[PDB]
Order: structure tokens, then C-alpha cells, then sequence
């Protein structure tokens, strides 16, 4: 058995950039 | 001898249906318009190699199916939990 | 998971019968 790749890495980055979720944020302690 | 004697079953409009498929799941994009950018000919090219490497992989037409959805499922269902496991 | 997990399998293996059917045997 083996464990080689299938995703070329000029190809991996726009899939690896593309799939992704995020969140953002603002709040402050100061009154 | 050779084993292969499977390709007569084939068409050219299975061949470009699957290609096109393979695209579907090696990146679903996020929206229609990220199909049409320059970008996605390198996924689509990428997905053309895969398919002729996993027709040339197989003796018959069972296992060239099996080769190409293996390979999908490893694509789709790997980033699915490395970079979507919320959903 | 296992529902995506069979219509993934599915999803390339019906285009035969999608294109040109099974109805001849």
C-alpha cells in the first residue's frame, strides 16, 4: 500500500483557497 | 494478450459528460461564475489528465468508473472535513 | 455521513444509463 498524492499543488492552491468559511468581529470593553 | 476490451462500450458524449462531472466534485465552485473564469481551465485540464490516467488504469469499464469515483470521493470528501467540517 | 457518501458513488455511475440505458439485457 501507499499514500502519494492526486491534487498537484498549482491545482491544490486554488481549490484550498476557494473552499473556505470565515467570521468577523468589532466590539470593544470600553463605556 | 491484453485484457482491455471495453473501450468499444463507450462514447464520446460519456467522455465528455464524465469529464465534466469529475469538474462538479473536484471543485462544486461558489457561484456559476467561477466556472467561466480562467482559473477553472487549469481544475478542467487537471480534470482531463485524471480522467485519461484512470481509463488507461483499468481493464474494464467497471473498474475506469471505480478509478474515477475513488478518486472524486478522496477530492470532494477530504476538503469537505479539512475546510468545510461546519458545513 | 453516508447519504452525500452514495450519491457521490451514484453520481458518476448512472451517466451511462442517463446517456444509453440498460433496457437491452
Amino acid at each position: 500500500s501507499d499514500d502519494g498524492n492526486i491534487l498537484p499543488s498549482d491545482i491544490m492552491d486554488f481549490v484550498l483557497k476557494n473552499t473556505p468559511s470565515m467570521q468577523a468581529l468589532g466590539e470593544s470593553p470600553e463605556s | 494478450g491484453v485484457r482491455k476490451g471495453w473501450h468499444e462500450h463507450v462514447t464520446q458524449d460519456l467522455r465528455s459528460h464524465l469529464v465534466h462531472k469529475l469538474v462538479q466534485a473536484i471543485f462544486p465552485t461558489p457561484d456559476p461564475a467561477a466556472l467561466k473564469d480562467r482559473r477553472m481551465e487549469n481544475l478542467v485540464a487537471y480534470a482531463k489528465k485524471v480522467e485519461g490516467d484512470m481509463y488507461e488504469s483499468a481493464n474494464s469499464r467497471d473498474e475506469y468508473y471505480h478509478l474515477l469515483a475513488e478518486k472524486i470521493y478522496k477530492i470532494q470528501k477530504e476538503l469537505e472535513e479539512k475546510r468545510r467540517s461546519r458545513l | 455521513k453516508e447519504k452525500r457518501i452514495k450519491e457521490l458513488e451514484l453520481l458518476l455511475m448512472s451517466t451511462e444509463n442517463e446517456l444509453k440505458g440498460q433496457q437491452a439485457l
